[PDB]
RNA sequence: GCGCGACCCCAGGUCAGGCGGGACUACCGCUGAGUUUAAGCAUAUAAAUAAGCGGAGGAGAAGAAACUUACAAGGAUUCCCCUAGUAACGGCGAGCGAACCGGGAGCAGCCCAGCUUGAGAAUCGGGCGGCUGUGCCGUCCGAAUUGUAGUCUGGAGAGGCGUCCUCAGCGACGGACCGGGCCCAAGUCCCCUGGAAAGGGGCGCCUGGGAGGGUGAGAGCCCCGUCCGGCCCGGACCCUGUCGCCCCACGAGGCGCCGUCAACGAGUCGGGUUGUUUGGGAAUGCAGCCCAAAUCGGGCGGUAGACUCCGUCCAAGGCUAAAUACAGGCGAGAGACCGAUAGCGAACAAGUACCGCGAGGGAAAGAUGAAAAGGACUUUGAAAAGAGAGUCAAAGAGUGCUUGAAAUUGCCGGGAGGGAAGCGGAUGGGGGCCGGCGAUGCGCCCCGGC
RNA sequence: UUGAAACACGGACCAAGGAGUCUGACAUGCGUGCGAGUCGACGGGUUCUGAAACCUGGGAUGCGCAAGGAAGCUGACGAGCGGGAGGCCCUCACGGGCCGCACCGCUGGCCGACCCUGAUCUUCUGUGAAGGGUUCGAGUUGGAGCACGCCUGUCGGGACCC
RNA sequence: UCGUUCGUCUGACUUGGGUAUAGGGGCGAAAGACUAAUCGAACCAUCUAGUAGCUGGUUCCCUCCGAAGUUUCCCUCAGGA
RNA sequence: UAGGAGGGCGCGGCGGCCGAUGCAAAACCCGGGGCGCGAGCCCGGGCGGAGCGGCCGUCGGUGCAGAUCUUGGUGGUAGUAGCAAAUAUUCAAAUGAGAACUUUGAAGGCCGAAGAGGAGAAAGGUUCCAUGUGAACGGCACUUGCACAUGGGUAAGCCGAUCCUAAGGGAAGGGGUAACCCCGGCAGAUAGCGCGAUCACGCGCAUCCCCGAAAGGGAAUCGGGUUAAGAUUUCCCGAGCC
RNA sequence: CUAUCCAGCGAAACCACAGCCAAGGGAACGGGCUUGGCGGAAUCAGCGGGGAAAGAAGACCCUGUUGAGCUUGACUCUAGU
RNA sequence: CGACUCUCGGCAACGGAUAUCUCGGCUCUCGCAUCGAUGAAGAACGUAGCGAAAUGCGAUACCUGGUGUGAAUUGCAGAAUCCCGUGAACCAUCGAGUCUUUGAACGCAAGUUGCGCCCGAGGCCAUCCGGCCGAGGGCACGCCUGCCUGGGCGUCACGC
């Protein structure tokens, strides 16, 4: 149960936040897992996702599928991914729509803000559970 | 209670007035002008379509009922003497059947424990973990208008832990348990001690907390509770057992 | 053939400045109804209200007794409770209606004018220059003697004397309060169903975190968050917490005595009369006009009057937090509230479309799907479309598309009818439907095994 | 409406909406708590989901505990009778006797307004032994009340709706 | 509004545009005429959900009890006590 | 009957208890079976695709057939009343899916110039012109259009406005006013000073500022050409004028 | 020229349920009730007897302790003079 | 047998009730104190590769700049150097900037882009070492402090 007296617990509010957040508050919320050899590497729980990463999709009709990320496509709250895709009617070819909190980043598009923001994270969790 | 009411001004925002009789239509206050839909429909009854409602809501209705200083206290007498009557407490809903005692005192080392996972430990040393494990399976979203209004989950009542020392931790070491209650010993509730108004809430009593109730109730005796200007209540029947009076010799 | 000085007025696109307008929740001033009630109506009531005209702030206004009381008296203002539906007022009708005391919240008191620089305007503005720069310094003009400063404000005070007792500032680091950015527990392990597992079963784990939300169905462990807190950045602050240097005075203040002085607001007070207002009643406040003061004097003590005494305060100038109010603004948090004819008029390009010369009036209108995967292609047709097909778990969910009621309508099957039909009781014929619609078991027995 | 099948009015049909409520004062009844008391309702303290809960004050706040007078003022000196539920004593028991609650009836005492009365005492205008009354009181000779809650009723409010 | 028929047509004539008068006010060769289809007092918003002893309506079941149109007073006679 | 009371039924929340549901919740549908005197209730079948129910206490914007009730939807009337003023059309051909209604030609008629012709002021605002067009709309129809879509189009020293004053309006100082506002001749160092001068001074100051007419007053233009749509005089050619 | 018939287009008023009469009774003039007369699908064009036909909460009259315009020797006031 | 009318059932229409929702409303509570001549509120017109409305903005016109974040925006098209970095973005935030015409609205007006005056950087010639077109910018009213210019026998002094 909250403590804090100016953290939200309306239904409404919440909603209207998740819904009409920026770009700069969907790469969070648009948020994916590491997988258990990444968890186990660097120590980290969950990231936000990024253009190039890897991922291997682990819930949807797709899952099994692996491969790149190809666009973060945050107004549709949406990842494709490099062949995850269907068939149209007229035999054209569309990419299909992946929720970022059902894949798993198997593999780091590693950057200086990346390996920084790796570290402020396990800096984190460490820092609790010792 | 937090109280609610319509708007003041709600269905009266039109200038709106009566056509009259004349015109084949009834006499209830119409919409002029023109060029809109509106025009010259009704207004400001409680059986038109936009008007206000019949006698709206007013946040002087009497939210807050006051009840006196001593029947507040009686009633909370009556309820921790049910909460020790093994019958009352299984009737109304919890799983007693473990446990060794009723009353149920534990210890005064629970008071130092610290974790939901130390909790869980001392409930289950006592009978009381399968009364915390219903009101943990029980939970789901609540039926109807309330799981939209902020109330969107519901669960059964377990047991109600009961400390006597002020400032100790086992406040913070049951508190992430559904259905599960903490207080302290001088300032008990009665929609704790009765939840629903439904009489016999398993209480868990740590021995620090159970020496004190002497203290804050007292006797019947005259100024001997902590309370002021109060007495314990006497019933109207010394001994309810209508089995012995009725199967005395005296009345036989 | 003057030039003076001052007085009162000019005109300046002179140097530098400040004014007007906007918003309505709450605040200050003015002005000001009637509906209504009195079962009619005129005083009364509605109401010292609505409308009208203005003025402010973050609060505003009030405020430090020309107060109450009648007591062993109390002691600025405001707000709450009580006083109290009371005293009073009232076609004494309908009705209306405070205050003192008492209990709480919060408390804080100040500054002028006047006799009192006269060896000396010691005061203040502006230009210019400089610097440590919300100010200080120099200098030159000017304001002001028809009075700037200092003293002093009735509680006093000026004087006089007197052992005595009291006084100067800037550093340094912070604590608090204020805003912001980041970081932080645990399963997506095995089987089944399903389009989708967030469902069921198995086995596990976190919990100072089972508030809430998202994600393809009831997710603590999938994601954001929540608990405990950690960190980094930036402020305003004028509140206090400690270390450093500087040491407060012959000026002022306190305190002890003295009795010589002892100044205290004028067309104002106060009285008459008129109108309004009030619970204020031989007149509660206010305003017009007339009369018009006093200094052993003035204002009060809720019945007008004269005298004796008694209690009480000192108007006619000014400032002053806090406790209080807050349908507006901005920023939040909640709810036994409403759920698209409800809730604001407006959930949506709603004060919109549209109407009116105008002042003004003022709607309707939310929901495909998990994902557009929004229906390629063939065939008939001028086309719109149809028929096949394709996507989908599903299109019979097909771009006003979740569900999809009734009124009313078409088709197919059945039934009946000589100027209504429907209806209540009877039953007969047809339908249509009902297997808990309707049982086959229990007691003696003889084996042949359990 | 005395009287509706009416040549009385309203109603073509269907869906949805649509009218005795909230508040303040009082009253009777009922329930709860305490009881000559009873209310903690403005505050304060404390309270980690709670605007909740819990504690505190009151030696005088409200109502009650005393009334009659316009007022100045004065302020209940202690009740008998008839009938009575019920209990007890007696009788073989029918019948008798004793005590008798509530309630009904009857007659009184006392307080006060008004009238009447007057020993003694006293600060000379007060007191009041005794003795009163076809008078009047929402009096006393029964302490029962206070708080909360609900229905109903009267009233004020838009006040059942138009 | 239309058809036919009518009145007047150098005049106190017809007419455009500009301008003046605004609601107990205007303007009127006077009809209470006209003042934006509104006139014996326009229109708009508000006071205002104005008041009505008067008309209309007033939403589920069963069970039990069950009336009055009469008295007195009232500017009382369609009302109320 | 009016009226009063009791006991129930039903709707939506809140505190509690007990439960159903993707092996199909709610809602809705039925010539399905039943229970209850009744309010109502239980089950079956279907449709639907994600929520719901019973019990105790408690609470309320809690039950409709009416109100010339409110809003929405729907009938019968009824393929009915009706489409009838302004004299009138006809033949061939083209086009086109389709021609009484479009286009060309021919014929027959009308307005008859105080016009059914050619141009403007007000008012409108793109209706103008070309190209194309599924629906709607053009109260039959349309290949069509004043509709829809995409583009294009308004040229000035000489036409106007602009300048001047009319009736009249606004207005500074001043007068009134609680203020918003109301008063312009009331006469004030009235606003503005004007003119000659500059190389500075002089003179004079009288009835005085602004607004108000695309019909009053008024600097100046004519002819000939040109576009799908601009011009008679805005463009081109020539010739003038202020 | 309509009406009429055809192609195309296409409303509204009104509507408890309806729609053949005679007498009786009845809220004293019935489409429905009582008793009789009768009574046979489905359609077209007209007509104005009836539906006490539609239109409009009678404007006449009365009532109301509802108004308003106007008047005056009504009551109470008031600008002006 | 049929037509018509009425009726029962099944299916199909018509219509939008019901159910399930909800970035909306309503109510209560809390914190704070911030418009304008330095031109506000309001009005108008513009502004995007493809836009009408809403939202945003102002000729620097769905933005410029700084700072934070750290790789998108997205209906289509394009530059993409913008990817271990001065670095994407219909990102957040705010200190630097821009801010058309109006409006208390201020040179006079206004059914007018109408009608004046003043200054003036820049350029041209010489009718001067002045004059011509200027980019930009002023000119409202009342008031206060100072100043400059001036008026009147109002009161004086001193003269002539
Ligand atoms: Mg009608
Ligand atoms: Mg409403
Ligand atoms: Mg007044
Ligand atoms: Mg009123
Ligand atoms: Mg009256
Ligand atoms: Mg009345
Ligand atoms: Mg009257
Ligand atoms: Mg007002
Ligand atoms: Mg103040
Ligand atoms: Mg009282
Ligand atoms: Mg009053
Ligand atoms: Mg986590
Ligand atoms: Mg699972
Ligand atoms: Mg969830
Ligand atoms: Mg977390
Ligand atoms: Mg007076
Ligand atoms: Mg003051
Ligand atoms: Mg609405
Ligand atoms: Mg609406
Ligand atoms: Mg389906
Ligand atoms: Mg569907
Ligand atoms: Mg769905
Ligand atoms: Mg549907
Ligand atoms: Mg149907
Ligand atoms: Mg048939
Ligand atoms: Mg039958
Ligand atoms: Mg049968
Ligand atoms: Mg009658
Ligand atoms: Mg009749
Ligand atoms: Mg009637
Ligand atoms: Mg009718
Ligand atoms: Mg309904
Ligand atoms: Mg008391
Ligand atoms: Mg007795
Ligand atoms: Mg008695
Ligand atoms: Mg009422
Ligand atoms: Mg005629
Ligand atoms: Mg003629
Ligand atoms: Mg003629
Ligand atoms: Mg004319
Ligand atoms: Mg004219
Ligand atoms: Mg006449
Ligand atoms: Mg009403
Ligand atoms: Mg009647
Ligand atoms: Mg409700
Ligand atoms: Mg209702
Ligand atoms: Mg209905
Ligand atoms: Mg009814
Ligand atoms: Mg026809
Ligand atoms: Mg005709
Ligand atoms: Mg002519
Ligand atoms: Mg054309
Ligand atoms: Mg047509
Ligand atoms: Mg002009
Ligand atoms: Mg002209
Ligand atoms: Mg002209
Ligand atoms: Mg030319
Ligand atoms: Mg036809
Ligand atoms: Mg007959
Ligand atoms: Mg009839
Ligand atoms: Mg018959
Ligand atoms: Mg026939
Ligand atoms: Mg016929
Ligand atoms: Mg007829
Ligand atoms: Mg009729
Ligand atoms: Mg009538
Ligand atoms: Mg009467
Ligand atoms: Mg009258
Ligand atoms: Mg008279």
């Amino acid at each position: 149960m909250k403590r804090n007296p100016r953290v939200t617990s309306s239904r409404r509010k919440c909603r209207k936040a998740h819904f009409t957040a920026p770009s700069s508050v969907r790469r969070v919320l648009m948020s994916a897992a590491l997988s258990s050899e990444l968890r186990h590497k660097y120590n980290v729980r969950s990231i936000p996702i990024r253009k190039d990463d890897e991922v291997q999709v682990v819930r949807g009709t797709y899952k099994g599928r692996e491969g790149k990320v190809v666009q973060v496509y945050r107004r549709r709250w949406v990842i494709h991914v490099e062949r995850i895709t269907r068939e149209k009617v007229n035999g054209s070819t569309v990419n299909v729509g992946i929720h970022p909190s059902k894949v798993i980043v198997t593999k780091l598009k590693l950057d200086k803000d990346r390996k920084a923001l790796l570290d402020r994270k396990a800096r984190g969790r460490a820092a609790d559970k010792a | 209670r937090q109280p609610y009411a319509v708007s003041r001004k709600a269905g009266h925002q039109t200038s709106a007035e009566s056509w009259g009789t004349g015109r084949a239509v009834s006499r209830i206050p119409r919409v002029g002008g023109g060029g809109t839909h509106r025009a010259g429909q009704g207004a400001f009854g409680n059986m038109c379509r936009g008007g206000r409602m019949f006698a709206p809501t007013r946040i002087w209705r009497k939210w807050h009922r006051r009840v006196n200083v001593r029947l507040r206290r009686v009633a909370v007498a009556s309820a921790l003497a049910a909460t020790a009557v093994p019958a009352i407490v299984t009737a109304r809903g919890h799983r007693i059947e473990s446990v060794p005692e009723f009353p149920l005192v534990v210890s005064d080392s629970a008071e130092g424990i610290e974790k939901t996972a130390q909790a869980i430990k001392v409930l289950k040393q006592l009978g009381a973990y399968a009364d915390a494990e219903k009101a943990k399976d029980s939970v789901g979203i609540r039926p109807g208008k309330g799981k939209m209004r902020n109330r969107r989950y519901i669960n059964r009542k377990g047991p109600l832990i009961v400390y006597g020392t002020e400032g100790s931790k086992i406040v913070k070491a049951f508190r992430n348990l559904p259905g599960v209650d903490v207080a302290n010993v001088e300032r008990l509730n009665l929609l704790d001690l009765a939840p629903g108004g439904h009489l016999g809430r398993f209480v868990i009593w740590t021995e620090s907390a159970f020496k004190k109730l002497d203290e804050v109730y007292g006797s019947f005796e005259a100024s001997s509770s902590k309370k002021k200007g109060f007495v314990l209540p006497r019933p109207k029947m010394t001994n309810a057992d209508l089995g012995r009076l009725i199967n005395s010799d005296e009345v036989q």
